[PDB]
């Protein structure tokens, strides 16, 4: 009843990777939308006690001056991945002197996913595959770019992604409100509508978080002052 | 069934089950076709996507000016191998200053992937590489498998529901000895059209074509200039 | 087993309609029986 | 070719392919294909059996487990 | 039970089971024959045609390890290729260390010891191929050797491996091979191959032949196309 | 290659090391032996008996001299006794190369027991199967020691290890005392080896070694034949 | 000998369904929890033609089980069970 | 097949004879058997 | 009698035994051969049998005897590959001894070192304890001839007359009864006794093409293999 971490199933799929895929369903939801105007990211927090400090827990964290990341699932381990992303970007800038596309960073990270190996090397990021699901949002020369990365090592560019426990409902409902002539404000409004609809508890200006990136300025996130404008204007 | 937990063990009938399982995993990918003419080699791939608003997964990769590959399986191992291919070709060019012949490279791949299927607690690589290249002896089509075994072929098709396409290739086998690129690629697409159900077919967003030839370097066409190839194709009889 | 050898060497002649045996059929039979006994146990056993 | 002898099979099957698509099937399974593929057609109320029904039957009697998402290729 | 799992545990009756499983793995390969003549040896391989798409000359089962030694294999192709590579490396290493072509009686031993190293520890598995080595030297005569997965190296006047080993070696022994030179041996080999693998089991196949001896200045190589054409034409008459 | 890197002897639910106990049970089935000392020297006696007349008893020995003044005998498994003897020789040389002085017996015993115990906590091995008796004569006072697969060591005045060893202990208690002679020691040791000896006692089936404040020696068959005579 | 008698029982059951003029107009129907231990000769078709499989409910399964097992309740008229379905990832009908 | 024993006989098929139900505990197979027992008309012998 | 993993690895049984070594000894008998060795007054002789089931096999390459050193010979029993490995180990060890100390190795020390090497295998939990037994004959100065035997468990010893194989027990009985005569020994007597012992145990009355003999004498310590002619001479002279 005990097998190594490197076993193939009688139908061809791996065991550990399938289990991690099933495990990322225990995290909070997260929704990302890309528009020619810019990219927007929204996340929940799942506050449990009034002694929570809501500003202490964060999901969106920048990778550089123009790349943002959204995380779901477990959190404790993702710090390593974020760190390697930042170090790689700065190393590339040091060696070559330019800015990298979000695609190159995405695959440069994804090559790190499948490394668990019981035998062989010295201490490795072994034991298990990482349990986090990531959205990458950036603005490069070809406009805004949104990518989705998965524990199996597969990355793909999407237009409207929803990941987390309530992913299915968000994805199902999101198809009927998107098209290519989209604008930033109404995009953010529709995203907020979806989040509030699938929320568990009540909605306020501290239970959610948003961030936006446009070709003009850098990565910028809203605080508790400009966030309620769209809430009252729902 | 305790004979089914590690590479090292041998079944009573003398068939290790891990390798059979890896082959079965390779049969999970999307279809792909490859074939050769007298002086050109063409490989065709059909793509896949999850939701209507997500981009299609890419299949064909660029190895070197005279060598291209197609992939079916899980992608991480695919990248792990492509890096090796690039490294070796660059090394040969740097030292001996000449293109690396395809067969020597394929032998290197076989020797490399054989090692893990023998030690303890090491899995095999799950990929279904199709190699298309041009050398001093002309075109070349090769296929590998997770069992560290490779074959030389003149027309091969792999992936889920690749059997009907293989039968079609077998039927029209001779005429490849006189056709040119214009009709060669049309034959390849005709072959690929059989492995689809009776509701949807080619729409220029699910097709990718790679060509190498005696006087043409390995080129990839996808989603735009593909319409010139596709147009003029007879409809599926019903 | 040797009775069996002497039987098979005749069986190989009942077909091909030879009413006489010749030395090649003994070779055939001996090798044919030689490989069929690879599934007995070959433990001797002893009273004690 | 033996067992499907009675039902009104259309003149379009290609047993030389089906035999190559089956692997490790023993004889009884190769029988069972010929009945499953006879039931599939009646499910859709058609008359003659057709090739695709045989392919469906094959995909049945392997009895492979649920595979959820397919993220390969 | 559970005594047949690893290759480190003896059965109560006193034998290792994994090696026996490997040998049973060998007994499903196609077939190969090799016989010695007055002044050389001749190999012969029959390759089944799995499907029409493959080419002739694919997946060669005859490997020329050195400039003067030939190898024929039966089992799993990948393991055969790896063993061929290690043998070739051993030959080159020996030439560099000392400075002349290695004799058979040493090369076969080195390969045998290296193979036998894969049947003690539990961290590896035994190989799955059985092979034959042949060569000729002007000052050494004609040498033939056969090696199995267990690690046993033996010398033969002529032997055969594969499915129908017994059937083939029935007719191997009838020929008077002590004297007659191996220019007419080739016809005998074609005849002895065409009398096995009935058409009921499979429809069509192809044939490979090799060559070594002072007839070709001791080098080892492949036979010319016309010679095998004549041999096949001749063996077409033996079916009567 | 690579070993296993996890020990095979672990605490049982009642807190008892199973492997070391099984090793002791195996030790109890070896060839019997006895050891005595009295105020002038030390005597070790052990029994050997070849199965058939074909064996050349002149080729192997039980009593092995480590140095000119230290003696060792064993009870239990056959082969690994040689390994332990070799290690003891090596330790003796290593010590002598520092202080230019023969090793005192206590230090030798401590080091050997250290090795024997260390061997039960390493990776992928099983302990030895021997019980050792060590004799020496340094600084006038004679010394006797007995080790154990567990690594514990004791100092005994006279003891017996092997088959039916409890009866040997009782008999020695009923006979041994504090003031004797070397010759009487030899006679009583031979007598207690004859408690359950074989069918007949000869001069080649008994191995006896002595060590006095003059040195350690192994007795030749002539004196063994004489001592077996005028006895029993 | 171990389980020999039970093995003879199993063999008789097997034999009753195959070989020499079978039963004809009789249909069987079986169930189990850990089917990996079933014997190959019993799972061969001609005896167990279909291998229906029951898996853990997905999402319409969970909301629908709630609808069925709670439709005889005196509860509030404005609660949503979809959230309840989301809150329990892999669970059986028993838990509902 | 029991309540419409003409379609299969007319067209020329014989329906299967067995079925196995498996899954983790608590999933609900025994309940399916009860449903079948409630619906039917011919006899029905239960054995454990 | 056992619980846990006593039947799979070399660990102690509850009763004090260990089975993975006791299995190698019965693994010895799988080949089905027997050898006998005798020590004379100033000579040493070894006799073995060889079996060649088919004509295709080259009869000149199945010798079980090997030449370790110009003064020391060995004879093999048991499996094949393990035998070759142990032989190579012995040759290498003797050559290293010669390099290191500058004079020839006595037979006893060599046997001790090979047995000690075997002993480690029964101490760890990764290897198999090499099921093949060893017999050595040599001459030592100031000691005459000497005959030693080494077993898989690591128990080496010097004998006066020994037999290894399927029929060990009855052969030892016969040798004991014969050696009880307590008489002088010469070369002819030694060879005649060694031949007739095996002859009566197997009850064959053989031909000179089935038995191999090795000897060493104190006039020319070079170990040598007897030619078939003088073997026939001994054999016919024995039958009065
Ligand atoms: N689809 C379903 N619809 C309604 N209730 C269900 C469903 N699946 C399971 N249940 C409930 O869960 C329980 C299922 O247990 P049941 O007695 O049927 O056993 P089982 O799952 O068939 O097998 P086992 O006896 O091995 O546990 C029942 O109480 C039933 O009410
Ligand atoms: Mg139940």
């Amino acid at each position: 009843y005990d097998r190594g971490v490197n076993t193939f199933s009688p139908e061809g799929r791996l065991f550990q990777v399938e289990y991690a895929i099933e495990a990322i369903k225990l995290g909070s939801t997260a929704i990302g939308i890309q528009t020619s105007e810019g990219v927007c990211l929204a996340v929940e927090k799942r506050i449990t006690s009034p002694l929570m400090e809501p500003s202490s827990i964060e999901k969106i964290v920048e990778i550089d001056a123009h790349i943002g990341c959204a995380m779901s699932g477990l959190i404790a381990d993702a710090k390593t991945l974020i760190d390697k992303a930042r170090v790689e970007t700065q190393n590339h800038w040091f060696t070559y002197n330019e800015t990298m596309t979000v695609e190159s960073v995405t695959q440069a990270v994804s090559n790190l996913a499948l490394q668990f190996g019981e035998e062989d090397a010295d201490p490795g990021a072994m034991s298990r595959p990482f349990g986090v699901a990531l959205l990458f949002g950036g603005v490069d020369e070809k406009g805004p770019q949104l990518f989705h990365m998965d524990p199996s090592g597969t990355f793909v560019q999407c237009d409207a992604r929803a990941i987390g426990s309530a992913s299915e409902g968000a994805q199902s409902s999101l198809q009927e409100v998107y098209h290519k002539s989209m604008t930033l404000k109404e995009a953010i409004k529709s995203s907020l509508i979806i989040l509030k609809q699938v929320m568990e508890e009540k909605l306020n200006a501290t239970n959610i978080e948003l961030a936006t990136v446009q070709p003009g300025q850098n990565f910028h996130m809203f605080t508790k002052e400009e966030l309620e404008e769209v809430i009252k204007d729902i | 069934n305790q004979y089914d937990n590690d590479v090292t063990v041998w079944s009573p009938q003398g068939r290790i089950h891990q390798i059979e399982y890896a082959m079965e995993a390779v049969k999970q990918g999307s279809a792909t076709v490859g074939l050769k003419s007298k002086t050109h080699a063409v490989l065709v791939a059909l793509k896949r996507a999850q939701s209507e608003l997500a981009a299609h997964q890419k299949k064909i990769l660029h190895v070197d000016n005279h060598i291209g590959i197609s992939i079916a399986g899980l992608t991480a191992d695919a990248r792990l191998l492509c890096n090796f291919m690039r490294q070796e070709c660059l090394d040969s060019r740097f030292v001996f200053d000449r293109p690396l012949p395809v067969s020597r490279l394929v032998s290197l791949i076989g020797s490399k992937t054989q090692i893990p299927t023998q030690r303890y607690g090491r899995r095999p690589y799950g990929v279904g590489l199709l190699i298309a290249g041009y050398d001093d002896m002309g075109p070349h089509i090769f296929q590998t498998c997770p069992s560290a075994n490779y074959f030389d072929c003149r027309a091969m098709s792999i992936g889920a529901r690749s059997q009907s396409a293989r039968t079609y290739l077998e039927r029209h086998m001779s005429e490849f000895m006189e056709c040119n690129l214009n009709e060669l690629v049309k034959h390849g697409l005709r072959a690929l059209r059989e492995t689809l159900p009776a509701e949807q077919d080619l729409t220029t967003k699910n097709v990718s074509i790679g060509i190498v030839g005696k006087d043409l370097e390995f080129t990839i066409y996808d989603d735009d200039d593909v319409s010139p190839f596709l147009e003029g194709l007879e409809e599926r009889p019903q | 087993d040797l009775r069996n050898v002497c039987t098979e060497a005749g069986m190989f002649a009942i077909r091909a309609d030879h009413d006489f045996v010749v030395q090649e059929d003994f070779m055939k039979a001996v090798r044919k029986v030689a490989d069929s006994k690879k599934l007995e146990s070959k433990l001797d056993y002893k009273p004690v | 070719q033996i067992h499907s002898r009675k039902m009104n099979v259309s003149p379009d099957v290609n047993y030389e392919e089906l035999a190559r698509c089956t692997d490790d099937f023993n004889g009884a399974q190769c029988k069972a294909v010929c009945v499953e593929a006879g039931m599939i057609a009646l499910r859709r109320g058609a008359t003659e059996l057709t090739h695709e029904d045989y392919m469906e039957g094959i995909l049945e009697v392997q009895a492979k487990k649920k595979a959820n998402l397919q993220y390969y290729a | 039970t559970g005594y047949d799992l690893s290759a480190s545990t003896f059965s109560p009756d006193g034998r290792v089971f994994q090696v026996e499983y490997a040998m049973k793995a060998v007994e499903n390969s196609s077939t190969a024959i090799g016989i010695r003549c007055k002044d050389g040896v001749v190999f012969g391989v029959e390759k089944l045609v799995l499907s029409k798409l493959y080419e002739e000359g694919s997946n060669k089962r005859l490997f020329n390890v050195d400039r003067h030694v030939g190898m024929a294999v039966a089992g799993l192709l990948a393991d055969a290729r790896s063993l061929a590579d290690i043998a070739r490396e051993e030959a080159s290493n020996f030439r560099s260390n000392f400075g002349y072509n290695i004799p058979l009686k040493h090369l076969a031993d080195r390969v045998a010891m290296y193979v036998h190293a894969y049947t003690l520890y539990s961290a590896v598995r035994p190989f799955g191929c059985s092979f034959m080595l042949g060569s000729y030297s002007v000052n050494d005569g004609a040498q033939l050797y056969m090696i199995d997965p267990s690690g046993v190296s033996y010398g033969y006047w002529g032997c055969a491996i594969g499915k129908a080993r017994q059937a083939a070696k029935t007719e191997i022994e009838k020929l008077q091979m002590k004297e007659m030179t191996c220019r007419d041996i080739v016809k005998e080999v074609a005849k002895i191959i065409y009398i096995v693998h009935d058409e009921v089991k499979d429809k069509a196949f192809e044939l490979e032949l090799s060559w070594v001896g002072e007839l070709t200045n001791g080098r080892h190589e492949i036979v010319p196309k016309d010679i095998r054409e004549e041999a096949e034409k001749y063996a077409k008459e033996s079916l009567k | 290659e690579r070993g296993y890197s996890f020990s095979l002897t672990t605490f049982s639910p009642s807190g008892k090391l199973v492997q070391i106990e099984y090793a002791l049970a195996a030790v109890a089935g070896g060839a019997p032996s006895v050891g005595i000392k009295a105020a002038n020297g030390v005597v070790l006696a052990t029994e050997k008996k070849q199965k058939s007349i074909l064996y050349d008893e002149r080729s192997v020995h039980k009593v092995e001299p480590i140095t000119k003044h230290i003696g060792l005998v064993y009870s239990g498994m056959g082969p690994d006794y040689r390994v332990l003897v070799h290690r003891a020789r090596k330790l003796a040389q290593q010590y002598y190369l520092v202080y230019q002085e023969p090793i005192p017996t206590a230090q030798l015993v401590q080091r050997v027991a250290s090795v024997m115990q260390e061997y039960t906590q390493s990776g992928g091995v099983r302990p030895f199967g021997v019980s050792l008796l060590i004799c020496g004569w340094n600084e006038g006072r004679p010394y006797l020691f007995q080790s154990d697969p567990s690594g514990a060591y004791f100092a005994w005045k006279a003891t017996a290890m092997g088959k039916n060893y409890v009866n040997g202990k009782t008999f020695l208690e009923k006979r041994y005392n504090e003031d004797l002679e070397l010759e009487d020691a030899i006679h009583t040791a031979i007598l207690t080896l004859k408690e359950s000896f074989e069918g007949q006692m000869t001069e080649d089936n008994i191995e006896v070694g002595i060590c006095n404040e003059a040195g350690f020696r192994r007795l030749t068959p002539t004196e063994v034949k004489d001592y077996l005579a005028a006895i029993a | 000998g171990g389980d020999n008698e039970v093995q003879r029982t199993m063999l008789e059951l097997i034999n009753q369904l195959d070989g020499f003029d079978p039963r004809g107009n009789i249909k069987v129907l079986m169930a189990t929890n850990r089917p990996d231990t079933l014997d190959p000769a019993l799972m061969r078709p001609g005896r167990l033609d279909r291998k229906i499989e029951f898996s853990l409910p997905d999402l319409e399964g969970r909301t629908h089980i709630f609808k069925i097992h709670a439709r005889s309740m005196s509860v509030e008229r404005d609660i949503r069970f979809e959230l309840l379905a989301r809150l329990c990832p892999n669970s059986t009908g028993a838990e509902i | 097949p029991l309540l419409h024993p003409e379609r299969f006989v007319n067209l020329g098929i014989e329906p299967p004879k067995g079925v196995l139900l498996f899954g983790p505990p608590g999933t609900g197979k025994t309940l399916c058997a009860r449903a079948v027992a409630n619906r039917t008309d011919a006899c029905f012998i239960r054995v454990i | 009698s056992s619980a846990g993993f006593d039947r799979h690895i070399t660990i102690f049984s509850p009763e004090g035994r260990l089975y993975q070594v006791e299995y190698a000894f019965k693994a010895i008998n799988q080949g089905g051969l027997t050898s006998v060795a005798v020590r004379g007054k100033d000579c040493a002789v070894i006799v073995t049998q060889k079996k060649v089931p088919d004509k295709l096999l080259d009869s000149s390459t199945v010798t079980h005897l090997f030449k370790i050193t110009e003064n020391i010979g060995c004879v093999m029993t048991g499996m094949t590959a393990d035998s070759r490995s142990q032989v190579q180990r012995a040759r290498y060890e003797a050559a290293n001894w010669k390099y290191k100390y500058g004079y020839e190795i006595p037979v006893d020390m060599l046997c001790k070192r090979i047995a000690d090497i075997s002993q480690v295998y029964t101490q760890n939990a990764e290897m198999r304890p090499l099921g093949c037994c060893m017999i050595l004959i040599g001459i030592d100065e100031e000691q005459g001839p000497q005959v030693y035997k080494c077993d898989p468990a690591g128990y080496y010893c010097g004998f006066k007359a020994t037999a290894a194989g399927v029929k060990q027990t009855e052969s030892t009985s016969f040798l004991e009864k014969k050696v009880k005569k307590k008489f002088d020994w010469t070369f002819e007597q030694t060879v005649e006794t060694a031949i007739t012992c095996l002859s009566t145990v197997l009850s064959i009355d053989f031909k000179p093409s089935e038995i191999e003999v090795g000897v060493v004498t104190v006039e020319n310590p070079k170990f040598r293999i007897l030619t078939e002619a003088e073997i026939d001479a001994h054999l016919v002279a024995l039958a009065e």
